[PDB]
C-alpha cells in the first residue's frame, strides 16, 4: 500500500526528485542508445573513389 | 503581491508521525534494479497467519504438553490464558507482532500437533471458556463451554478457533499491570479418554502447540512495546 | 521559485475558537463501530423543549 | 483572508543541493550572442569514450610497456588491476572523471598501439581474470579466463574490452583504505610468440597503452573526491 | 539537459527575469527598428509649393 502521508496537494517537488528512481533489468541486457549527444571529432577522406586516378599503381 | 500569510501558534513543531513528506537534497538517483528478487510481503497480516511455537512449563519452555495413560477430569494437560500477553504466547510470531499494535479483533487458532507412535490411540477435549466465571476446574465445566473432541487416528494435528466472544468490537492487545481471572478467558486441554497403546510402545507422547491469526483477525493502532532486553 | 510572503503583524497568536483545524498526528485510524447506538440529538433546542421542575420556597 | 500557515521544524536550513532556484535581483538583462561558438557537449559520457594514457612505471610513468625477444609464460608485460583507482589509471580522463561519482557499470576499453617496427613480428595474449581465485601467475592460468590474442600485422593497434562481471549492478569507483587481492580482477598482458625481426632493426618495441569507457559505460552519483594538490 | 531543478510549480518570476535572454546575432547584421518611441521634435514647412508666389524669382 502506502505509508503515512495524506496531504491533498500534489509534492511540490516531482517524484523523481522526491523518491529514488526504480528501474528494471531485463536478463539479456540492453544497447546503450547510439549516441550520448552530439560532440563529435570526425575522420574525414578516409576511403577514396576520385582524383587523379587510375594514372596510380595496380 | 507577496503572499500574506497568518502564522499557526504551532510554529516550529516537529512531528514524529506527520503524514507528509520532507526536503529532497539528492534527486534524479535512479537505483539498482531488484526485479529479480521474490518473497516480499506487504502486510503483517499476510505473515501473521503461520503458526509459531507457544512455549510449555515456563521458564524451562518446551514447545510441546505431554499426553498420559489417564484421564483425571481434574487435571488440564494445558491452561492458556487468552490474552495476546500470556506468558505461555511470549514468543509466537503472533504476539511479537501484536506488541506493537493497541487493539486486535478475530479469531486465535491453537494448532496441536500428535508425535507419539502410530500405534498410540486417545481422546482429547480441548475447550474455550468465555469470562465471568471463572476457569473451569473440571473437564465437566469445560465441556459447558465451547469445546471440541480430538480424536487420534491417521491425521496428525487439530486446528482449535477461539472465537472472538466480547462485548467490545475490538479487545485491548496489552496488560497494563496484570489481568487478574479476567483477560478474556481460557484455552484448557484435557484428556477425555486416556493414550492407550499395545505392549513394546513408550506409555506418553509429545503434543507440539502452535498459535496463529485466524482469517477474522486484525490488528490497529501501530505503537511500541515497553522495551526489553531478551537477556 | 520558493513563492515571496508576506507575515501579518499577528504572527504566533494562538485563538481559542478559531474557525479550523489543527495537524493531524496519528492518520488512518479505523473507529469501533458505534452503529447500533440509539438517543442522539443534534441541537439543544431538540431538548430544552422537555419541562424540568421550577422550584418554589427557595 | 491573510492564508494561514504551518512552519516546518526545519525553518531556516541551506541545502547545497536544493532542486531549487532563488531570489533573481539584476532581470531582463540579454546576454552577447554565443551562437557562432562550436565544440560543445552535454553529457561527460560524451567525451568519457575517447582514450588517453594509462601510465607504467609508475611513479616513473611512461605511456608504454615494452615487447621483447622473450617470451616467458611467467613473466607479464602488464598487470592493471580493474579498479577505477588503479594508481595506473591515477591520470586517464576515465579516473579523472570517475572520481567525482559513486558508482560504474558497464565496459572497460584497454587499447594497445604497436610502435615498434613494420619490419617486426610477434603476438600478445590479453586476458581479464574476474576475482576470487587471485591474480593469474603464468600466461597459461591468465589463458584460463576471458583473452584475446593480438597478431601484429598491418594495423597498429588492438582495442581489448573487459566486461562487466558482477554479482551487483553497479560497483562501487573508489577504494576505501586499499582493496586487497580484490578490486575486480586483473588486466594481464603476455607474449604468446616473442617479438621476432630481421637484421638491422631493433630487438625490442614500445606499446602505448590508453584506456576508455565502452558504449555500455555508465557512472552515477555526483560527489567529490578527496582533495589532493599535485605538488 | 537540465540540471538541479524539480519543482512542480511553475516559476514564480518569469523567466526573462529568472534567466539571462540568450539573443542570437545573425551574420549580416540586424536593422533597428525605425523608431525608438514616439517622442520627436518636428521640422515643418520644410519645402514649398504655395504662397504669394510665382512674383517670386527664377
Amino acid at each position: 500500500s502506502e505509508g503515512n502521508e495524506g496531504v491533498i496537494i500534489n509534492n511540490f517537488y516531482s517524484n523523481q526528485y522526491q523518491n529514488s528512481i526504480d528501474l528494471s533489468a531485463n536478463a539479456t541486457g540492453s544497447d546503450p542508445p547510439k549516441t550520448y549527444g552530439q560532440f563529435s571529432n570526425l575522420l574525414s577522406g578516409a576511403v577514396n573513389a576520385f582524383s587523379n586516378m587510375l594514372p596510380l599503381l595496380a | 503581491s507577496p503572499i500574506p500569510v497568518t502564522i499557526r501558534e504551532h510554529a516550529g513543531t516537529w512531528y514524529s508521525t506527520l503524514p507528509d513528506s520532507t526536503v529532497p537534497i539528492y534527486g534524479k538517483t535512479p537505483v539498482a534494479p531488484a526485479n529479480y528478487m521474490v518473497g516480499e510481503y506487504k502486510d503483517f497480516l499476510e505473515i501473521a497467519q503461520i503458526p509459531t511455537f507457544i512455549g510449555n512449563k515456563v521458564p524451562n519452555a518446551v514447545p510441546y504438553i505431554e499426553a498420559s495413560n489417564t484421564a483425571v477430569k481434574t487435571q488440564p494437560l494445558a491452561v492458556y490464558q487468552v490474552t495476546l500477553s500470556c506468558s505461555c504466547l511470549a514468543n509466537t510470531f503472533l504476539a511479537a507482532l501484536s506488541r506493537n499494535f493497541a487493539q486486535y479483533r478475530g479469531s486465535l487458532v491453537y494448532t496441536f500437533v500428535f508425535t507419539g507412535t502410530a500405534m498410540m490411540k486417545g481422546k482429547f477435549l480441548i475447550a474455550y471458556t468465555p469470562p465471568g466465571a471463572g476457569k473451569p476446574t473440571s473437564r465437566d465445566q469445560a465441556m459447558q463451554a465451547t469445546y471440541a473432541i480430538w480424536d487420534l487416528g491417521l491425521n496428525s494435528s487439530y486446528s482449535f478457533t477461539v472465537p472472538f466472544i466480547s462485548p467490545t468490537h475490538f479487545r485491548m492487545v496489552g496488560t497494563d499491570q496484570a489481568n487478574i481471572t479476567n483477560v478474556d478467558g481460557w484455552v484448557t486441554v484435557w484428556q477425555l479418554t486416556p493414550l492407550t497403546y499395545p505392549p513394546g510402545c513408550p506409555t506418553s507422547a509429545k503434543i507440539l502447540t502452535m498459535v496463529s491469526a485466524g482469517k477474522d483477525f486484525s490488528l490497529k493502532m501501530p505503537i511500541s512495546p515497553a522495551p526489553w532486553s531478551p537477556q
